[PDB]
């Protein structure tokens, strides 16, 4: 949840 | 878990502090500018002396290259942009319309367009083709210290003392959001995340925070290095393990797990301020440049 | 000399 992803999705 | 980066090859050339370092988009190329006036080009595996760039008339404060990895583009406080053929060395145009130093620049993905911030307070969006200035955008109320476009190039993020990241659309011109913290000290750089859903912003009180754009919330924050004074460059390093770089005026390399917040690793070698980091596109592979009491660029390579 | 200059290489 607390992840963030700034690649992808 | 942990990256390891080590120092793999010192650049020296500049005469005067070292204000930028960017690879190219095809990871051949370092580009460095500095406030002697130059860029110059390297090989970014090799950190080998390619050849230097003249023509402004006055420092350097940003370099920036284009898509194709063909054209820079440069920031002066001559008050104006250069545009460059790197293969010829030429300087295809001169962009001409900014009233004090030009501070930041970027091209936009399709790179029809450039964007530049200057200490006259506002963000002008030019014609990389005809060197005219399609746009100047009241932005801020002091020097815009950052700008920088999305993925598609749609919109465009600015930053600056005046303490506000704005948001703009590159086509009509609009003020589409104003990030406001509960504090707001200078903001020293501005980027999107290569998605374009997150920014990454550099604060002089020794902060840098990664944004939600569209909530429009700050989500994490990173410290512990040393910045009040200069504007750093800040990354998103990609390539391996997920991490945040910046420079700090302690003259280290810092680097943060990007979803935990901690220093994972701290660069030892240089003997000023580290005022600019690069990663590149493709291999773990760091560039950093540092100011006038060392005016070296090193490279570092790490295994993730 | 004195046209050597840049300010993002000057502190605020």
């Amino acid at each position: 949840s607390d992840d963030l992803d700034v690649v992808g999705d | 878990v942990k990256p390891n980066y080590a120092l793999k090859f010192t650049l020296a050339g500049h005469t005067k502090a070292v204000s930028s370092v960017k690879f190219s988009p095809n990871g051949e190329w370092l580009a460095s500018s500095s406030a002697d006036k130059l860029i110059k080009i390297w090989g970014a595996y090799d950190g080998k002396f390619e050849k230097t760039i003249s023509g402004h008339k006055l420092g350097i404060s940003d370099v920036a290259w284009s898509s194709d990895s063909n054209l820079l583009v440069s920031a002066s406080d001559d008050k104006t942009l250069k545009i460059w053929d790197v293969s010829s060395g030429k300087c295809l145009k001169t962009l001409k319309g900014h009233s004090n130093y030009v501070f930041c620049c970027n091209f936009n993905p399709q790179s029809n367009l450039i964007v530049s911030g200057s200490f006259d307070e506002s963000v002008r969006i030019w014609d990389v083709k005809t060197g005219k200035c399609l746009k100047t955008l009241p932005a801020h109320s002091d020097p815009v210290s950052a700008v920088h476009f999305n993925r598609d190039g749609s919109l465009i993020v600015s930053s600056s003392y005046d303490g506000l990241c704005r948001i703009w659309d590159t086509a009509s011109g609009q003020c589409l959001k104003t990030l406001i913290d509960d504090d707001n000290p200078p903001v020293s750089f501005v980027k999107f995340s290569p998605n374009g859903k997150y920014i990454l912003a550099a604060t002089l009180d020794n902060t840098l925070k990664l944004w939600d754009y569209s909530k429009g919330k700050c989500l994490k924050t990173y410290t512990g290095h040393k910045n009040e004074k200069y504007c750093i460059f800040a990354n998103f390093s990609v390539t391996g393990g997920k991490w945040i770089v910046s420079g700090s005026e302690d003259n280290l390399v810092y680097i943060w797990n990007l979803q935990t917040k901690e220093i994972v690793q701290k660069l030892q070698g240089h003997t000023d301020v580290v005022i600019s980091t690069a990663c590149h596109p493709t291999e773990n592979i760091i560039a950093s440049a540092a100011l006038e009491n060392d005016k070296t660029i090193k490279l570092w390579k790490s295994d993730c | 000399d004195g046209t050597c200059v840049a300010a993002r290489t000057r502190p605020v």
